[PDB]
RNA sequence: GGGCGAGGCUCCUUCUGAGUUCCCUGGAACGGGACGCCACAGAGGGUGAGAGCCCCGUAUAGUUGGAAGCCAAGCCUGUGU
RNA sequence: GAGACCGAUAGCGCACAAGUAGAGUGAUCGAAAGAUGAAAAGCACUUUGAAAAGAGGGUUAAAUAGCACGUGAAAUUGUUG
RNA sequence: GUGAGCCCGGGUCGAACGGCCUCUAGUGCAGAUCUUGGUGGUAGUAGCAAAUACUUCAAUGAGAACUUGAAGGACCGAAGUGGGGAAAGGUUCCAUGUGAACAGCGGUUGGACAUGGGUUAGUCGAUCCUAAGCCAUAGGGAAGUUCCGUUUCAAAGGGGCAC
RNA sequence: AAACUUUCAACAACGGAUCUCUUGGUUCUGGCAUCGAUGAAGAACGCAGCGAAAUGCGAUAAGUAAUGUGAAUUGCAGAAUUCCGUGAAUCAUCGAAUCUUUGAACGCACAUUGCGCCCGCCGGUAUUCCGGCGGGCAUGCCUGUUCGAGCGUCAU
């Protein structure tokens, strides 16, 4: 049918960085990087990074998309916002 | 036309389904008074107007 | 005389009643008198007819004829007894239609709500004529 | 019943075959006395008609 | 004198529910001294005499008994429409009969 | 498509290589299910639907 | 009814060498139309003075 | 050749079909039904043609909502279920 | 065959119910295609599978929505469907306690001066 | 200030009198004649032709069963911060 | 619930699958049309016709009621005198 | 009976109706180029004559100038009487069958009537883009139905990094 | 003399008047207050063993549950009803439900069954691909929560 355009399935849904995972969870970096340690969220390495990013450098952290969804429902999150 | 519209043929289909004469078994039925169809439509006397 | 307000003497609202009644209604209006050694058996005058019951037909051209209900047609209020009939043209045999008001009952077809509804016929016959006498 | 039905069906067909109509579906009414047939009046001027 | 020169077929009111209202009245009568029975269907209403040259030859029932009226009577003014006397502050004593 | 074919997984547990799908002029949806070669159409029909 | 005879459209096809000059329900397709109306001696018309 | 032969370029479509009140009124140019005067919130209706407001005032449809309130008006709005009926 | 009776629906809880429904479905699906080859005494079948269907449906929708309730009895919000219908303006219309508030004076006006109940000696 | 409350009213529900007696006409009596009966019911309709008594109903007191409200004669208690 | 109203050209446009059929680009316009018989008992069977039908012969109380159907005027027409 | 009218006989027909005194009215027709419906003479009359044209045998059938097959004769003459599409139509397409009606004759034939069948896409179009233009939003008018406004006097959002 | 035209009568035609009827209008009187974002009125499309319409209904589709009645429905077909019964019915009542696409109509649109986004669940080899299902995403305004902006006023 419609031809697909490129960049919007593979990697670039399989991946996201530290910075579009921050943004999406909208929490500081410490929280950040808290939460992803109590609830094992790992680094990954996609095979191709510039197909998840064209900025991404080595040092660049890249996460599962689907880690950052199952994030996205943690009752700690108002637990922050609460303390705040 | 070849080319028409999902709302048109869908239209089209339900016009194509009613026309039909009435069954036989119905001026048997008691106390009928339908005798025929008098709403009958035909593709040269009255226009669908769609 | 009627005295009630909710009674009304309007004879096209009455016909229409009639004539457009539903199914339940048709069936009480469908009623047949009792024979006389049914009626001091149980003291009740008039029942709603219904299938399997025996009559005698007393008006008509089929007078003196007696047979058991085969049919309730409350579509045209018609009930067919049985050999109550004629032929056609062919010589098949076709019911003739008899209505209720025109029959007897002799035998009622009893079941355990035709038994209800003679005893509490009964009871409110009796209830009445007690406090009326 | 099936010839009492065929012959009811041919029956319902009297009056709209004395009537001329091609089937039932031929439910045209037409214009008897026109109007610009039975109105106005022809001047010297523009006719409405040759 | 004939004012027939509006549209007056349009506001043209007859009156065959008048024994039909009367009807109406008077079961809404009934059903009134039936809630407030004992006590009686109105209120214990003055005797005042009607004002201008014309009519201050007659006396007829008035609004409500004064305050002043009330006082000299020893009933006060908020048990006065309690026990079914009529209260008009409105009106004055201008003499004393 | 995809509806259909899985509908037909379901009921009759039959594989389909491609389906091709018309709106009939009275309304109604045909689909032609095109089966995979080692399972028989004709055997399909004769047990499972019946079409003798 | 105080509109009964008067729930129609017509009007008169004027002074000519055919026709009366009663009014004519407008339109086509129908029996109705160029029939008289509005008249008490018109079929489908309104009488003479209507009982109030 | 005002008549007959101008009739013979008659093909095009002033209205199609309207999306609410289902006539061939709806101006294809102007994207406004000339019956019911959709796109507009309220429905096209007028004083002068006592004709065209009850082809389509309320009871000429289906009523599929309205005409059972005055049951319920007349039990009185009541909710639950007879007393002893067979259920959960 | 063919006539499920609520009943015997009426004592069984989801499961069964709900195996209840897929077979009385598989059945009307077989059937169809058995009327569109045959027919006979066979219609009446697949008229009274229909009937089922709709039989089992509805008392799985009246006990869960009645497990709905009994959760919901003792909340301050409820979903909207189980929330009573009345109308509109019946549900705009203010509460009981809301139209019998009287102010602090009025009652005790009323405290002290009620409608008494007396009568006129004639 | 609280709490009971006999009893009453409103709305649906079970039930209600007496000829299909004899003769004639008629395809069919619901017509004519004779003899009765019921009537707080001789309103209306149906039934093969004008039926109080064939059927539904109609009049009147009530009489079965059920729910939700309102009114209400009276009777228990607290007493003044 | 009723009427000193109208009784199918009347009475609402509509007593009928009527705001339907139908007309108009559209706003809109907008009809005609009720009655076999108590009961289909709606003519078996024979015969002549390609058929429609016709004639016998039944059905009905009546077909001088044959799904053109209660009654069946006049204009107009055919035959007979 | 002066009269408007009233009454009876005969035939037909099938369910109600009349006399007298009062009361009441949508109460009396030859006309209105009325209104609706129905029907005549004209009258078996005017016509049914543009687009060159038909003929033979057999079959089918109750019936064949206008059905079919074959046999002949012709016409369109590639800006077609051909092969295909856009708009418009909507099943008219195909098979089988067919009483009446329609095909201004005839009909066995039919775009008619009756029952069935038939339209298969990643690649052809729509769907996407914008044109002339139209409509939301901000905001400003208008008693208001709503009018202007389409980049504005708008806080009108994207990316990266971080011990 | 016949034919033809005209007159009168009988019968037969044409036509639908008259008479009788009336599940309908029209007018008056009495009672009641109840539409809709918990998605109305209206529109479209579907639903019966055999229906085109009317009627009823919504993929639970001439219908489900519940209560009552108590033996039908009927044009045909086919089944009934343990009749001493959780029960016929195109039955009545009606408090529980179902209620397709739309429409004030609400993700953006709509002359398209066009295009999206967010969050779950399931299936197909599947961390990436494909498919299906479920729940959501309009505007204005109010109360509150939270995140903010501005030397606008201050404290420090
Ligand atoms: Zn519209």
């Amino acid at each position: 049918g419609k031809a697909k355009k490129k960049g919007k399935s593979g990697a670039a849904r399989n991946y996201m960085t530290r910075t579009q995972a921050v943004k999406k969870l909208q929490l500081s970096l410490p929280d950040f990087r808290k939460l992803c340690i109590w609830k094992g969220i790992y680094p990954r390495e996609p095979r191709d990074r510039r197909k998840v990013n064209k900025s991404a450098t080595a040092s660049t952290t890249f996460y599962y998309t689907k880690d950052i969804q199952y994030l996205l429902h943690e009752p700690l999150l108002q637990k922050f916002r609460e303390q705040k | 036309p070849s080319h028409k519209t999902f709302r048109i043929k869908q239209k089209l289909a339900k016009a194509q389904k009613q026309n039909r004469p009435i069954p036989q078994w119905i001026r048997l039925r008691t106390g009928n008074t339908i005798r025929y169809n008098a709403k009958r439509r035909h593709w040269r006397k009255t226009r669908l107007g769609l | 005389m009627k005295v009630r307000p909710t009674v009304s003497s309007s004879r096209r609202k009455a016909r229409k009643a009639h004539f457009s009644a539903p199914s339940s209604v048709r069936r009480v209006i469908m009623s047949a008198p009792l024979s006389k050694e049914l009626r001091e058996k149980y003291n009740v005058r008039s029942i709603p007819i219904r299938k399997g019951d025996e009559v005698q037909i007393v008006r008509g051209a089929h007078k003196d004829k007696e047979g058991k209900v085969t049919s309730v047609y409350r579509l045209k209020y018609v009930i067919h007894v049985e050999r109550v009939t004629r032929e056609k043209a062919t010589g098949q045999t076709v019911p003739i239609g008899i209505h209720p008001s025109n029959v007897v009952i002799t035998k009622l077809h009893l079941d355990k709500d035709r038994e209800n509804i003679l005893a509490r016929i009964k009871a409110g016959r009796e209830q009445v004529a007690k406090a009326k006498g | 019943l099936r010839s009492k039905a065929e012959r009811q069906a041919k029956l319902a067909q009297r009056k709209m075959n004395r009537m001329a109509r091609q089937g039932e579906a031929d439910r045209h009414i037409h214009a008897s006395m026109p109007k610009h047939l039975f109105s106005g009046k022809r001047t010297i001027g523009k006719t409405d008609r040759r | 004198n004939n004012h027939f020169r509006k549209h007056w077929q349009r506001r043209v009111r007859c009156h065959f529910d008048q024994p039909g209202k009367k009807v109406t009245r008077r079961l809404a009568r009934r059903a009134k001294a039936a809630a407030l029975a004992p006590r009686p269907v109105d209120k214990l209403r003055p005797i005042v005499r009607c004002p201008t040259v014309k009519y201050n030859r007659r006396t007829r029932l008035g609004r409500g008994f004064t305050l002043e009226e009330l006082k000299a009577a020893g009933i006060p003014r908020l048990l006065a429409p309690t026990i079914g006397i009529a209260v008009d502050h409105r009106r004055k004593n201008l003499s004393e009969e | 498509k995809a509806q259909i074919k899985q509908a037909l997984k379901k009921l009759y547990d039959i594989d389909t290589v491609k389906i091709n799908t018309l709106i009939r002029p009275d309304g109604t949806k045909k689909a032609f299910a095109r089966l995979t070669p080692d399972v028989d159409a004709l055997d399909i029909a004769a047990t499972k639907l019946g079409l003798v | 009814s105080e509109k009964a005879g008067h729930q129609t459209s017509a009007e008169s096809w004027g002074t000519g060498r055919a026709v009366a000059r009663i009014p004519r329900v407008s339109g086509g397709g129908t029996h109705r139309a160029g029939q008289g109306a509005f008249g008490n001696m018109c079929r489908s018309g309104r009488m003479f003075a209507p009982t109030k | 050749t005002k008549g007959t032969s101008s009739f013979g370029k008659r093909h095009n479509k002033t209205h199609g079909l309207c999306r609410r009140c289902g006539r061939r009124s709806l101006h294809n140019q102007k994207k406004v039904c000339a019956s019911c005067g959709y796109p507009a919130a309220k429905t096209r209706k007028y004083n002068w043609s006592e004709k065209a407001k009850r082809r389509k005032v309320t009871g000429t449809g289906r009523m599929r909502y309205l005409s059972t309130v005055p049951r319920r008006f007349k039990n009185g709005f009541r909710t639950g279920v007879p007393k002893g009926a067979r259920g959960p | 065959n063919g006539k499920v009776k609520a009943g015997q629906l009426w004592s069984k809880n989801k499961e069964e119910l709900t195996k209840i429904l897929g077979e009385l479905k598989t059945e009307l699906s077989q059937l169809r295609i058995q009327k569109i080859s045959s027919s006979g005494a066979k219609l009446n079948k697949i008229h009274d599978l229909r009937k089922s269907i709709a039989r089992v449906l509805t008392v799985i929708n009246a006990k869960q929505r009645a497990q709905l309730r009994l959760f919901y009895k003792n909340k301050k919000y409820l979903p909207l469907d189980l929330r009573p219908k009345l109308t509109r303006a019946l549900r705009r219309r203010l509460s009981k306690e809301d139209a019998s508030r009287v102010l602090e004076k009025t009652k005790k006006r009323l405290t002290h001066f009620p409608q008494r109940k007396y009568a006129v000696k004639a």
